[PDB]
Formats: structure tokens, sequence, C-alpha cells
């Protein structure tokens, strides 16, 4: 995951509803379309948790649904709160559809809006996740439990197969760019001059791609 | 340092002179023969063929634990298995009874070429250091074949086994099985038959055999065996009251109770037939073997409900019925069940009957199997029974990726001196742990990517991108077709577009300095 | 035959445990008859036998007449 930059609130039709109404099912189709328009604008076209593509370049449409960060039954005070809304894929073995059937302490969950996830996780070339060292016991507890509840670190198959395929498909660009950088440092130039330019070009070419964070992390390590 | 034939001639020499069966039973020659025989390993070694079906002349060497044959249709994959079946038929027939005919070669199985006259098969069986060979032949029509067959070697092995089994009971015998394709006494005591051919997808018969065996098991757990149990229970209580509970003529009472209990229990338990192969031990041994083969389950049991009865399996925290299984699971169930049944019935003396010796032939192992099942069958087969020799033929590339390159043979067809004949080759790489398409391209030498018309535009476009040409109208319209068939976000399309950015940035930076 | 096998299934399982323990208590009682009739250990053993018998009578076949099995066959 990445750090989601929440914008100024735009709930619109959500303001019309109140606590007395409750009845999440009573939301109209136009209200859902407006909410999806905002979510798409803020979130891009990728899932919040697994970063799998959720919308094609518009017959069949990818399954998607709205998720609440906190459970509705326990935290009904946030049923219509704007900060509790998220977009999730329809995969029946991970993300929202998997969070429901699990027992966990909410107070020990990572929220993409509050804290930057890059301080905990560190992906590798073959698609597995490695927890960074030097963290406190509380942080290690959160990092170790969020993957378990989200099923984002399976032994084999699942998300790991797709992450590996994406990385091996994007490996050619990384190899070429690092070759150009190595050639440019074998003649003579300022390190920050070349580094800013390569980083800018690579960042420009990786916008709106599936699993962009894994390729991101796989890029700095190879880079000198 | 004890050759089998040397102890054989010593034994039969001592046996000829002495006519006392009891004395011979304790003779050290018998013990030496048994000890040396048990440590030996029964492995076939070489097979030779001549003018059989499509095959003109061939010699093949087999491994000792596993061998996989890979080829296309009509390349003699089944011919090898039928050849070995004919070779083993005569040995089995001589084992059952001396001088018994085996199975012959059908007339239509001879080669149809003009200059052919006869067809012959040769074989070699190696037992530790002892060797033997056999040759069978047949003539087309009125020609002059190689006289007659040569069974001299096989009759020595049959005589050795007959002699060993005649004096000492509950001995061991080799296992020979062949799971063919559709086509179309301890064994007699329960239900089983002595045939070399067994067919899969017969789950009904195995289901009825299992329930009938369970019924006989339960019948045997009751009756007189309960009385001995009752005595044992009293023995435990009385001795406790005399020795344990007495200490929380005590010594005399305790000694008398213990002596009487030990005497009665030993006398009753010894009286009667030995354990051997009673239905109780067969049922649980078969069930435990099946459970060991599939560790994802917890238990299997037969339940008699208020109005019906069914077999229940527990996996995780779910109870499932035997009839909810797919075709692949049923096929594996009956295959392992029959293999375990034969192994248990053939080794009544070993503590762990799964350590016997034999050879198993399987044709098209990947029938009715999901791809996720194909990637684990070999390891389980080679780990449950670790002392058996397997010969397997296959078609799927997913199975190949789990087999080491030492035990794979590839059948091809080449023409030499104007005559077309088959040849056997080996892979040029290690294909254990490679992906699906790498194994398909190397282990089988085919094309992993199809030759569809849609791929033609992709190949042409990529080639055009190589020799920088991505400005011509022809390239523009080919890009239009490609982008229409696949889409903007297809990974292949993105990878193709990546090259353009690489070149553009290359000349950009190059011109910058 | 379907009825008969059902009785066998009920004849096994936990019905054997109460059968064995009560038999053991009977054997102990028989020993009390012997040894010239010998509190403390005797009181504890008698209390344990009484508790086991009370537990088995409390079960009352679990389903009582409903269990059937043997009763229906006979
Ligand atoms: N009498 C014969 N003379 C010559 N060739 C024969 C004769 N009978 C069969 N053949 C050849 O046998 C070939 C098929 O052999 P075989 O049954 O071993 O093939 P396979 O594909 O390996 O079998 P399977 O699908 O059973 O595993 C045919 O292509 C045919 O040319
Ligand atoms: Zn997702």
């Amino acid at each position: 995951m990445k750090y989601l930059s929440r914008q100024m609130p735009g709930p619109s039709v959500l303001n019309k509803f109140d606590y007395r109404r409750d009845d999440w099912n009573s939301l109209s189709s136009n209200d859902k379309k407006e909410i999806w328009e905002e979510i798409i604008k803020m979130q891009g076209k990728l899932c919040a948790y697994c970063e799998k593509k959720i919308e094609h370049h518009k017959k069949n449409k990818v399954e998607r649904h709205i998720e609440h960060f906190y459970r509705k039954s326990y935290y009904k005070n946030l049923t219509f709160e704007w900060s509790n809304l998220f977009g999730s894929c329809g995969e029946p073995q991970r993300c929202g559809f998997y969070k429901d059937k699990q027992k966990y302490n909410d107070d020990d969950l990572i929220k993409a809006d509050r804290q930057n996830p890059d301080v905990f996780f560190h992906f590798l070339e073959n698609g597995d996740v490695h927890i960074r060292e030097g963290l406190n016991e509380k942080e290690h507890k959160m990092a170790e439990v969020t993957l378990r509840v989200f099923n984002l670190n399976p032994s084999s198959g699942g998300v790991k197969a797709e992450r590996r395929r994406a990385i091996e498909l994007s490996m050619t660009l990384i190899k070429e760019l690092v070759g150009c950088a190595s050639q440019l440092i074998e003649s003579g130039c300022e390190i920050e001059d070349v580094r800013s330019m390569v980083f800018d070009e690579f960042k420009k070419n990786v916008k709106d791609r599936c699993f962009t964070t894994a390729i991101k992390h796989v890029f700095e390590n190879r880079m000198p | 340092k004890m050759n089998l034939e040397t102890c054989y001639v010593d034994f039969l020499e001592l046996e000829s002179h002495v006519i006392n069966e009891d004395y011979l039973k304790e003779s050290v020659e018998l013990q030496k023969l048994i000890s040396t025989l048990n440590e030996s390993k029964f492995h076939l070694n070489k097979i030779g063929i001549h003018d059989f079906k499509r095959i003109r002349e061939l010699q093949i060497s087999l491994e000792d634990d596993l061998t996989v044959f890979v080829g296309d249709n009509g390349f003699g994959k089944s011919t090898i298995l039928d050849a070995i079946a004919i070779v083993l038929s005569w040995l089995r027939s001589n084992i059952e009874k001396e001088s018994k005919p085996g199975t012959y070669i059908k007339s239509h199985e001879v080669n149809n070429s003009v200059d052919v006259e006869y067809a012959s098969i040769d074989a070699n069986i190696k037992l530790k250091d002892f060797n033997t060979s056999i040759l069978i032949t047949k003539a087309k029509e009125g020609a002059y074949y190689s006289r007659n067959n040569e069974l001299l070697g096989v009759k020595k092995l049959a005589s050795i086994y007959r002699l060993v089994n005649k004096y000492v009971d509950n001995a061991s015998l080799p296992l020979m099985a062949y799971y063919s394709i559709a086509r179309s006494t301890v064994w007699s005591k329960f239900d089983v038959y002595d045939e070399i051919e067994f067919d899969r997808n017969d789950f009904t018969d195995f289901f009825q055999w299992l329930v009938f065996l369970h019924n006989r098991a339960s019948q045997e757990k009751l009756s007189e065996s309960q009385t001995t149990i009752n005595a044992l229970f009293s023995d435990i209580q009385s001795l406790k009251a005399t020795l344990t509970q007495l200490s929380a003529s005590t010594v005399i009472k305790g000694l008398e109770l213990s002596l009487k209990e030990k005497l009665n229990y030993m006398k009753s338990l010894q009286s009667g037939e030995h354990k051997f192969n009673n239905a109780v031990s067969l049922y649980d041994s078969v069930i435990n073997t099946i459970l060991k083969f599939l560790p994802e389950f917890q238990w299997i049991k037969l339940v008699y409900g208020d109005d019906d009865y069914k077999i229940i399996l527990k996996k995780g925290e779910v109870e499932l019925d035997i009839q909810q299984l797919s075709q692949g699971e049923k096929t594996i169930f009956t295959l392992v069940g029959d293999l375990a049944r034969r192994l248990i019935l053939l080794n009544p003396n070993l503590s762990n009957p799964l350590l016997g010796y034999g050879i198993v032939l399987i044709d098209e192992i990947d029938l009715h199997l999901h791809p996720q099942w194909q990637q684990t069958i070999i390891e389980r087969l080679t780990s449950t029974f670790p002392n058996v020799q397997f010969v397997i033929t296959t078609h799927s590339p997913q199975v190949l990726s789990t087999v080491s390159s030492r035990s794979v043979r590839i059948l091809q067809e080449v023409e030499v001196d104007g005559v077309n004949d088959l040849i056997v080759s080996h892979p040029d790489y290690q294909i254990k742990g490679v992906s699906n398409q790498d194994a398909l391209l190397y282990g089988m030498r085919t094309d992993p990517i199809p030759s569809t018309k849609e791929n033609g535009w992709l190949e042409e476009y990529k080639k055009l991108v190589e020799l920088n040409r991505y400005s011509s109208d022809e390239a523009l319209l080919l890009r239009e077709k490609v982008i229409k068939h696949f889409g903007l976000d297809h990974p292949l399309v993105q990878e193709c577009d990546d090259l353009i950015s690489v070149l553009e940035f290359k000349n950009k930076i190059n011109q910058h300095f």
C-alpha cells in the first residue's frame, strides 16, 4: 500500500443521510455513482489493499465494493463518516471479503491515511514481504498482524504469483536504466545531477501501473 | 560375501542327505539363505525388442527407482509396457506352478514389413549380484524363427522361491502390478483375486469391499475375544488390589495374583491362531496407509445413522461425504487403496509392510487430474513406498517439472540408411524446479506459444520496432489492430511501449552531453 | 442386516467403558468377600464405584427407549 492523500471532504449526498435513517442499503444509485467518482479520483484505479486493478479502460466490469475501515456493528457512530470509506476489490480470498471473517483488535491496525506503510514493509524480487528490523515491539505487532488479517503474505500462489509476474515483466526497464546510470558514472558527472534525472524519468514511466510499489522498491536497491 | 547360488547349492546338498525335516528346519543353511535373500533388491535391468509393432530394433536400460517416457502419439509408449507385461507373465506363471504356459504374442502384433520373419523379446533381472535373462519369440508364417524360447534362467528363480516358501511359512514374495488403460489362498479368503491387470475408475467395487471388510472386523471384535478382555481387566484390578492398592499376607496374595494372571493371560492369548492377517489388522493398516498418503484429512469413518449410513471424512473443521469427491480424488483413492491392499497381503511378517520390493507400471498417470493435483503426485508416490521400482508414461508438461533429468527418456523418429526407426534421447538441462513453459520447451521440444493469426501482428510490430521504424503508416495501422485486440493496459502492450521510451531517453541523454 | 449392524455400532464405543469399570468394581467387591473381609481405601473405592454407577444410571442409555438399537432388534 501507499500513503493516500485525502483531499477536502466531498461526501455530497452522504451529508443528506443521518444517524436516524441508518439503513446503508437505502443509499441510492446516484449517491453510489457520485461516491465512486470521488473514490476513483482520489484512489486512482487500484485496490486500496492489494493494489490490483479494479477498473478497465472503459461489457463485463471488474467487481468492486465499498469497505468500512471500522466494523459497522461495533463502531456504528462512523457509519456515514467520510473518513471511514474505502474501495476494495471483489476477490473472495483477500482484502475486504476476508477481513470480515476474522477476529482482531482494531486498535492494532495500520491505516493508509494516518501512517506511511513504507516504514514497515520491504518487498523482494520474487514477491515476498520482509518486515524491517529495528522497529519497536508495538510496531512489530502491527506489521505482523496486518499481513495475517489481510492474507497478503501467503506461502504460495495468490497475490505472490501476480507480484512476481509483474516484477519479472518490468525487470527489463530496471536493467536498462541501471546500465545507463553505470555508463554515465564511468565517465564523470555529478551524482545528484544524474540521480535526479533518472529518478524523475523512472517515476514518470511507472505512473498508473499494477503493483507500482513493489517495482518502486525493487528499483532503488539496484540503483547505485 | 554370501552368493545366493552358493548358499542354494549348499542347502540342497545338505537337504539331499538328511531326511529329518525337523533337523533341517533349524539348519544354519536355511537361516543363511533367508538372511541373504531378504537383503537383496529385485530390479529389472535391461529390455531388448526386435520387430515388435512399429519398433524394429531397440535396447533400453532402466533406472532403479523411477523412469519416465515422453513422446507423441503412435510412438510405441504402450508397446514397451506390453512387452514388460509379457516378460513378467511367464515368471508369475512359473512361480504359481512349475511348467505352466504364460501369455503369447498375438499374430497381428508382428511387424507388417515385407522382409520380417519373426519377433523376439529379451530381458534381464538383477537381484543384488545374481543375474538372469529370458527370451521369447514367435514366427510370422512358416518361416524359421530362433528355434524356441529360453526359460532356463526363470525356472531357477521359481524353484528358489518355491523351496523357500515350502519350508518356512509367512515368507515374502515380489510384487508385480500393471495399471493398464481402458482397452477392453489369502487372496481368495477375503475377496481378492490374483490377476496382473487392474483398472481404475471402479470406485463402487472398492467401496463395497471396504464396507464388507469393516463388517467382518466388527464381527471379529466381539464374542470370545471379549472374555479374554474381561479376564485381563480382572487381572489388572486384582493385582492392583493385591500389590498397588494394598500398598496405596500381602506379599503372598500379590505374588499369587500376579502369577495366576500372567499364567491365564499367556495361556489364553497363545491359544488360537496367530495375528497373521486378521481383518482387524488389515482394516486399520489400509486406513492408516490412505491417511498417510493424504495428510490434509484428519479421520475417515463409517457411520450408521438412524435411517442410512455413509462414510465421513474430516478436513479442517468440515465433515464431507465420500460421494462429494471429484473424479481425480476417486481415481487416487482407488489406486492407493489397491496398492496398499496388495502390499499388506504380500508381506505378512515384516513389522512395516510398506517396505517390500516390486515393480509397478503406470500408463498416462495424468488422466482426469486437475493441474494443481499433477504437481504433487510424484513426490507422494515416491515417498509413501520408498522400496519399489516405478515405470511411468505421461503426457502433461506439469508432471515433467517435478522429475529429475536423470530419469527421463524421449522417443523420436529418424531415418537412417533409408529405414525409419525410433531413437531415445535425454534432455540437455535440469528440469526440476523450472516453470511450466520451460519444461514444455525443453523436456518435450515443442512450441509453448501458439501460432494464431493474432500473434502474427504482434511479432511483426515488435520486429518493426527493432529496426527503428515506428513512424510509418503501416506501423500505425498495425498498432491500431494490436491495440484493438489486446487493449491499452495489457502487460505485453506495456512492455512493447517501454522500448520506445528507452530509446527516446537514450538519445535524449546522449545528446544532452 | 441393516438393523443388526446398527446394534453392533451401539454395542461398541463408550458403552464398553461403563461395562468394563463396573465389572472391575464387581471384581473388587468379590475380593472384599474374600480375604476374611479384609474406611480409608475401602471408603474411597466404594464411593468411586457408587459415583460411577450413579453416572451410568444418570445417562439412562442417553436416549433411553429412543436409542433403540439392541431393543428393536431383540
Ligand atoms: N502390425 C503393425 N505393423 C506396424 N506398425 C504397427 C502395427 N500395429 C501397430 N503399429 C503402429 O503402432 C503405432 C501405435 O503404437 P502405440 O500403441 O504404442 O502408440 P502410443 O501412442 O504410444 O500408445 P498409447 O496411446 O496406448 O499410449 C501406430 O502408429 C502404428 O504405426
Ligand atoms: Zn484488493
